[PDB]
């Protein structure tokens, strides 16, 4: 399973931004799909996931009600949508895919996108 | 006495895993609460947590099949979510050949530990492919724990 | 000491699923008692209730077999039956074709939950097709129950 | 208070199963030990013994393979071994990858019983393959007990 | 799979009879079959069940020692012999398979017959 | 499974032997192989096994530190080296195997050896 994620960049705070990642490979209705960050100098921590059809839906606490992930399963397609952007969301994010729902212990069987830079402020 | 569970399956849900305690045969008491479909611990201490699920399909898709099923833990004094028990099942090594029977078949997945918990940790019970899941009959998918 | 049981298949009874706990390695005691085949509960309470059954065939017949595996409650107060745990397999998709060789299949099914039962309540480990059933070696079929 | 463990298998270990208590979401307390790969039984008791294990392969081989895991009692006051729990599974019915390339598949296996047990008594989770072991990812492979 | 039932309608209290019930599919060896019964104003009950070869056998408490299974498999046959029928025994009686033992909570894997009414007095 | 014993005999106490078992059948990698012994009006005892590439290994109190078990699996062959032998070693050695570890409770799943007569003293 490959992963290739699209967008951030930039955004001052208090703003808006929206993060794709296309997936490619056999059976990704099998798949977690979902999204990690990781900020300079500090822990990578996973954000939320979504499996096929949207049946299971996880969102880390301190970005419940602002983030929200989603998912095109004809595209195999998921998408972040960051909203009130603080400087503490500042990181590269990830987009990850496995199985099992995805762990803040992520193991061997968790594919990963190549990352995308978000800063804020 | 102890925090207990032992939530089922809503038939009423189509195609989907909720998770039901106003039913005869099941538990939520001594504080476990049933929350966004997760069970609640309410006190610190160790607990047997267990979760059955039952699959089923006719015949075999040209997809490759990969069943999970885990129990995973969102530690609240940490805000981590991990996967405490899983299990993964392949129902079809051969998808069926040229207008043959689509024989149905089934697949079992039993969970079962010990684990230390925490006061306010929220327990799910998780499946990948929930439309394979089977509920026609009682007792076919379950998830609970004890306080021991 | 508190309501235990661990009894284990007859090998003894052919093609028929025997409960047994005049063994060693197995329970039966502090009330609890083993009648035409079922426990019956000693006193209301919660009680972690397990069973495991093993089936085993010499390749695929001609006809699609189902293997169940219940633990069934005989509720005294209300003369009522229900599966509290069930689990279902599939141990083939095709016959063995003539001249390849039929071989072994294996298939293990673990039930296990936590119950709110009364005193008097019957209890059966329950297979639709006890011919299939494997104890040729001990520890390959189980059913118990421990007040907790 | 109560004699408790619950090992993982060790990631880092390649091709083998080797036990662990020094990690997360883990116990070995109140008595228990874990020594030679093995958990020795500190008090006289009623112990819910449990175990899992999760078999994976790319595709089938020409041998035959039963995957077997067990759960053996070494009594020390007998010197004596034997099977307290105990599971087969056949994950190639035959269907061997001839002509195309492999698929992977994956067999779990769920152990859980009820014993009395002595001081002493080492308890093993024993598998005859352990290279078709997976440990990929965490709560696939574990091995407990608990005092009643 | 298909049920069949045949007997029944009206008999004197006191009296005896047997009910049929023929069963028509693939594998029916995997089968419990059994009778319910719904009297008027009287929840549906199950009053038994008999596996292949007759190897688990249940009677409701109610109809113990009066009511009688037996399963022909070469016919794929269940019969329930009512001997002494009473009053309270006049409901409509159903024949029913399940690959699980069947239950007082009968759910979607449970085929039933189109049901005998029965008529005691 | 088939399974051949050699190397029994006479020998006086305080000596030394090996015995050897040879295994033919299909997929001999899923089986323990082991040692039994049983002398005459003495109970069955199992001695120890041994798995394929030597991942279990068990040995009975009774022999620990005297008596070695090793395996050889390119020649599906088993061996007994027993050291400081004496007189209550006297019985007669059976090589057993089984997809199961081997047990003191033996089933149907396990099969035997021809037996192998050691006489100490």
């Amino acid at each position: 399973v490959q992963l290739v994620e699209s967008g951030g960049g930039l955004v001052q705070a208090g703003g808006s931004l929206s993060l794709s990642c296309s997936a490619s490979g056999r059976s990704l209705s099998n798949y977690y799909m979902g999204w990690f960050r990781q900020a300079p100098g500090k822990e990578r921590e996973l954000l939320g996931n979504i499996s096929w059809r949207g049946y299971n839906i996880y969102y880390k606490d301190s970005v419940k009600g602002r983030f929200t992930i989603s998912r095109d399963d004809a595209k195999n397609t998921i998408y972040l949508q960051m909203n009130r952007l603080k400087p503490e969301d500042t990181a590269v994010y990830y987009c990850a895919a496995s199985i099992l729902p995805l762990s803040d212990d992520p193991g061997w069987n968790t594919y990963w996108g190549q990352g995308t830079q978000v800063t804020v402020s | 006495d102890k925090p207990v569970a032992h939530v089922v399956a809503n038939p009423q849900a189509e195609g989907q895993l909720q998770w039901l305690n106003r039913r005869a045969n099941a538990l939520l008491a001594n504080g476990v609460e049933l929350r966004d479909n997760q069970l609640v611990v309410p006190s610190e201490g160790l607990y047997l947590i267990y979760s059955q699920v039952l699959f089923k399909g006719q015949g075999c898709p040209s997809t490759h099949v990969l069943l999970t099923h885990t129990i995973s833990r969102i530690a609240v004094s940490y805000q981590t979510k991990v996967n405490l028990l899983s299990a993964i099942k392949s129902p079809c090594q051969r998808e069926t050949p040229e207008g043959a029977e689509a024989k149905p078949w089934y697949e079992p997945i039993y969970l079962g530990g010990v684990f230390q918990l925490e006061k306010g940790d929220r327990l799910s019970a998780e499946i990948n492919r929930p439309d394979y899941l089977d509920f026609a009959e009682s007792g076919q998918v379950y998830f609970g724990i004890i306080a021991l």
